[PDB]
């Protein structure tokens, strides 16, 4: 059980070796529609950086409408200003190859190739909530 | 005889020699083929005293005037690349060397210079990196404040004549100027020198950001990433501030007024909608002046925080349409508040409550007021109605909730009332949705609660507003010369009074009717005094208070835009009244015109008026005796026509300022009816 508010695993593979499962075995549920999560979701998941969120012990993930749907009102909602890339370095003085920026769509983090297109489209980044966001590729094609 | 670098002496030799052979054409070789170069000026010096005697000798001959005038002409643009190209401070920051010669300047403030030579130089200038920046603006801070002055006048000239000279309109933005954006950024630069260079108080007054907690929805997000513990993170912060360390709110007394970096021409000119847009959104080619507030009106810094909440409104209707079309539930696009006018305070409460613990986002909807039994549609003025009626009643002394001074007719918050934190909360809440609606109240707080607002604690000289009687004694006491123990027997100790009227003792320090007040311990005592009148003693309350208050504008540009003395002006209106503004807006009806005899009386009169029989008659027709933001041009008052000639006095309906004037036979007339009007109202 991960009855303990501190000790339990929070990323996928450790939930999976904690369980003494692998990702092709395990089955989740989504945490806003207790759905479940198609495996082609779960492998996202993983890809995607996200923490395991616990209610009573029991682990949650997210599908992929959920995830979609709730970042795209989070945009909404928390929008704050956009800087070109360039002048995001100077602000955080750190070049953008190690500022931490996830898909605004798919929260999915930005690969410094993504990230410099964002700089050669001359393409901005958001702030929502004080957080950094981008497009990536899988986003900016459509 | 040639020479790269230039000092008092070398020009010495050159004084004596030029007057000897009637001659300056050397000289004025000279001076050029130096000030020309960079480099020359850069390893010429730091010595300010020697660069002020000789400018002090020089400038005395009008042809060497126009000699530094035609350098520094050509000097400027070189610079500009060496900044913007080659980094030449960070290979050698003596560079910055060049910038301190040529300010000692006296002259640059002349028209001669404002045309072209200061243009040049302030793009230069204004492409400095930010560490230069930094360490000029802190040698500034050390100046007097007539120089201060100078140098602050001598942009606002240049920022007044470019304006002035050039045609500005929806196609030729301001933001496009080079030349202002540039005089701009340096004049933000001296405003940074005025802040650091004021009196400036850091560490005993500052207090922690209470945050609301987000929608649960959010708060998912939050966890599903990494970011648990990391709800605090502030409003868009000024690089010059972290550069510098020191906030626009932390100096309690600059050296020259904020006010006279208002530049009056450049805030008739600016089209706040499209700054907004370049402050939200960075564009290479466009500047925005909101990064550079000090230089805005509270006019125009309003009407950009208008765009803010009603670009927010607009957004949360857009997220209550996504919600409806993805999950079927039917969301309310405004904050639809219903009352009834015998539980104002009640019903108002429960509903924001429930609002904000069901969903803190709902505060930040438009507001829109419905009185349970009325009927009308609210545009804006029902909810007017309610604010004046939340206002009457939560400061009536039956409710006990706060203290009315009869002397400086303000109001502070009552340490003894046993009142629930709810209501504290609800009156804060009303005064952010008063900030939001752009609705001003009748409001009358000292200066001290809009600083605990902003998250700064009262200090014992904001006590000069909210409690004179208080104030002076603690002067007096600070004053006296004589053995404090002895003379005054005063311990650390003191009497407030209860409901009941009881005076409750209250320690300053534990057992403190044991502890005497002495000369070394009187200052502490008096920090201790003040720090308990302004915040221990009203603590439980007020915290609830400014909770209120932050749930409606945690994420308002409004800490970064405004400072104490500007929220006041935001909820309560300005002092300052032009009747003149006023006959240029005012709207007639029942069949009056501007071209009414009757009309032109009543103008006649109105100017007549003293200013208290000015404040009467807004108070009479508006309901408050203060202008809205931007003036009394801005209140759509309403001349309507009340029938022919009659004894009767004219009437008003304040919630609409519409007032019903009877077509009177005579100015006398006019003028003793309308006079007894607004006197016995
Ligand atoms: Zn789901
Ligand atoms: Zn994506």
């Amino acid at each position: 059980m991960f009855q303990d508010p501190q000790e339990r695993p929070r990323k996928l593979p450790q939930l999976c070796t904690e369980l003494q499962t692998t990702i092709h075995d395990i089955i989740l549920e989504c945490v806003y529609c207790k759905q479940q999560l198609l495996r082609r979701e779960v492998y996202d998941f993983a890809f995607r950086d996200l923490c395991i969120v616990y209610r009573d012990g029991n682990p949650y993930a997210v599908c992929d409408k959920c995830l979609k749907f709730y970042s795209k009102i989070s945009e909404y909602r928390h929008y704050s200003y956009s800087l070109y890339g360039t002048t995001l370095e100077q602000q955080y003085n750190k070049p953008l190859s190690d500022l931490l920026i996830r898909c605004i769509n798919c929260q999915k983090p930005l690969s410094p190739e993504e990230k410099q297109r964002h700089l050669d489209k001359k393409q901005r980044f958001h702030n929502i909530r004080g957080r950094w966001t981008g497009r990536c590729m899988s986003c900016s094609r459509s | 005889k040639d020479v790269t670098y230039l000092t008092e002496e070398k020009v010495y030799e050159i004084l004596e020699l030029c007057r000897e052979r009637e001659d300056y054409s050397p000289l004025i070789r000279v001076i050029g083929r130096v000030f020309s170069s960079a480099e020359a000026l850069v390893q010429s010096f730091v010595d300010i005293d020697a660069i002020r005697r000789v400018y002090t000798r020089l400038l005395s001959n009008e042809k060497i005037e126009t000699a530094f005038l035609n350098a520094l002409v050509y000097l400027s643009p070189n610079v500009e690349c060496d900044l913007t190209y080659h980094n030449v401070y960070s290979r050698d920051p003596n560079y910055l060397n060049l910038f301190i010669i040529v300010m000692e300047n006296r002259n640059l403030h002349s028209p001669e210079y404002l045309e072209m030579a200061l243009p040049l130089f302030c793009k230069a200038m204004s492409k400095l990196p930010l560490a230069a920046q930094g360490k000029l603006i802190r040698l500034w801070s050390k100046y007097n404040a007539d120089q201060i002055r100078r140098m602050m006048e001598t942009f606002q000239q240049l920022i007044t004549y470019k304006v002035i000279s050039n045609e500005f309109n929806s196609r030729n933005l301001v933001n496009d100027d080079d030349a202002i954006v540039a005089a701009s950024k340096c004049l933000k630069m001296v405003y940074y020198a005025n802040v650091v260079g004021g009196e400036v108080d850091t560490n005993h007054n500052e207090e922690d950001d209470e945050e609301p907690i987000p929608e649960s929805s959010e708060l998912t997000l939050q966890e599903l990433l990494g970011e648990e513990r990391r709800n605090k993170k502030g409003p868009r912060v000024d690089p010059l501030e972290t550069e510098l360390g020191v906030k626009t709110l932390d100096c309690r007394k600059p050296l020259i007024p904020f006010e006279e970096f208002i530049n009056e021409p450049l805030n008739e000119v600016l089209e706040m909608d499209k700054d907004y847009t370049f402050f939200k959104v960075e564009t290479e080619n466009k500047f925005s002046f909101m990064t550079c507030p000090f230089i805005l009106n509270a006019v125009t810094k309003n009407l950009g925080l208008y765009y803010d909440n009603r670009i927010r409104m607009y957004s949360e209707r857009r997220i209550t349409v996504l919600y409806s079309l993805v999950q079927g539930q039917q969301l309310n696009p405004y904050l639809r508040l219903k009352v009834r006018r015998d539980h104002i305070i009640d019903d108002a409460l429960v509903r924001l409550e429930m609002i904000a613990m069901e969903n803190p986002a709902d505060l930040k909807k438009q507001l829109y007021v419905e009185f349970e039994g009325e009927q009308g549609v609210d545009e804006g003025g029902v909810s007017k109605e309610f604010f004046q009626l939340v206002v009457e009643e939560i400061f009536n002394p039956d409710i006990g909730m706060f203290t009315y001074d009869e002397s400086t007719k303000l109001f502070w918050f009552n340490p003894s009332s046993f009142e629930t934190e709810g209501q504290f909360t609800l009156i804060g809440i009303v005064l952010g949705l008063a900030i939001y609606n752009n609705c001003i109240l009748d409001v009358h707080f000292p200066m001290v609660v809009y600083r605990k607002l902003m998250g700064k604690k009262g200090t014992f000289r904001d006590l000069g507003d909210s409690h004179p009687v208080l104030y002076q004694s603690l002067k007096d006491l600070l004053e006296y010369e004589g053995n404090v123990e002895d003379d005054m027997m005063i311990t650390f100790q003191i009497s407030q009074t209860d409901l009941f009227g009881n005076p409750m003792m209250y320690d300053l320090k534990e057992n403190g009717d044991k502890i005497p007040i002495t000369n070394e311990n009187r200052k502490e005592f008096v920090n201790l005094y003040s720090d308990y009148i302004l915040n221990k003693s009203v603590e439980k309350q007020f915290k609830a208070f400014r909770r209120g208050f932050h749930m409606v504008t945690n994420e308002s540009p409004l800490k970064y835009l405004f400072r104490p003395e500007e929220i006041e002006l935001l909820i309560c209106g300005s002092r300052n009244l032009d009747f003149q503004a006023l006959e240029e807006t005012t709207e007639y009806d029942g069949g009056y015109t501007r071209d009414s005899v009757l009309i032109r009386e009543f103008w006649e009169i109105v100017h007549s008026f003293t200013d208290e029989q000015k404040r009467l008659f807004l108070q009479f027709t508006t309901g408050t005796d203060r202008a809205p933001v931007g003036g009394l041009g801005k209140l759509k008052m309403i001349i309507a026509k009340n029938g022919p000639d009659t004894e009767r006095l004219p009437t008003s309906h304040t919630c609409f300022n519409v007032l019903l004037l009877p077509e009177y036979s005579s100015k006398e007339k006019l003028k003793e009816r309308l006079l007894k009007a607004i006197t016995y109202a």
